[PDB]
């Protein structure tokens, strides 16, 4: 890992269970806050 | 002021078992734990046991050993010409509040 | 992972104050309680000052107590040791080392070690 990120100071942070010839899908809308 | 007390040299020929006395009193190791560092020369010392017993990641397992009553000892086997280092036996206090330090014990292959 | 850079190593002449600021890197800062401990050439290590993660000092050695202030910014993700009123015996090696606890004084192991900086303090 740590490929992506380089320096963060972080805010929310949340961890649970993984996500998931198959076929994933996702919708990601983000209203409101 | 209470003072850890390692020896202030160490040599044995190779594959013997080696021993390391850090000895103090009780407010110093007969009440709390002990860890043991190694430093070799131009290097920042680092972690090779704590809780008395137990090794970090990586921790030489020919080097360990554990002792009770006031003293605190380190038992090393397999001496490679590499492991000539210096061991620091580090502790807490609880009276007088401020961690302790061994004085150094330097280890030599014959 | 862990890299703990140094600073404000030089020589400082017999009088004057100086600034040890040690800085961190890959690990979250205001968890773990912070160190500083020196080491004199040819001589073993001598704890000189602690800290914890609300900044709330633990005490200095006793040879140093009233001249050294350490302090820490976890949002700088900083660690700095404001020498005053240097002498012959404070030239040292100075390790920013760490502790994996936040209290720091129920017997710790101070498991990541900076490479240190070299205060001389010479004419
Ligand atoms: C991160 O740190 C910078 C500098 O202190 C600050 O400007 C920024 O608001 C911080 N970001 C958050 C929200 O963690």
């Amino acid at each position: 890992f740590r490929v992506y990120s380089s320096a963060n100071n972080c805010t929310f942070e949340y961890v649970s269970q993984p996500f998931l010839k198959n076929l994933r899908e996702f919708v990601f809308k983000n209203i409101d806050g | 002021q209470s003072v850890l007390t390692q020896p202030p040299s160490v040599s044995a020929a190779p594959g013997q078992k080696v021993a390391i006395s850090c000895s103090g009193s009780t407010s110093n190791i007969g009440d709390n734990f002990v860890s043991w560092y190694q430093q070799f020369p131009g290097t920042a010392p680092k972690l090779l046991l704590y809780d008395d017993a137990r090794r970090p990641s990586g921790i030489p397992d020919r080097f360990s050993g554990s002792k009770s009553g006031t003293s605190a000892t380190l038992g090393i086997t397999g001496l490679q010409t590499g492991d000539e280092a210096v061991y620091f036996c580090s502790t807490w206090d609880n009276s007088l509040n401020v961690v302790l330090f061994g004085g150094g014990t330097k280890l030599t292959v014959l | 992972e862990v890299q703990l850079v140094e600073s404000g190593g030089g020589l400082v002449q017999p009088g004057r104050s100086l600034t040890l600021s040690c800085g961190a890197s890959g690990f979250t800062f205001e968890d773990y309680a912070m160190h500083w401990v020196r080491q004199a050439p040819g001589k073993g290590l001598e704890w000189v000052s602690g800290i914890d993660w609300n900044s709330g000092v633990i005490g200095y050695a006793d040879s140093v107590k009233g001249r050294f202030i350490i302090s820490r910014d976890n949002a700088k993700n900083s660690l700095y040791l404001h020498m005053r009123s240097l002498t012959a015996e404070d030239t040292a090696l100075y390790y920013c080392a760490k502790d994996v606890y936040s209290e720091s004084g129920s017997g710790s192991y101070y498991d990541y070690w900076g490479q240190g900086t070299l205060v001389t303090v010479s004419s």
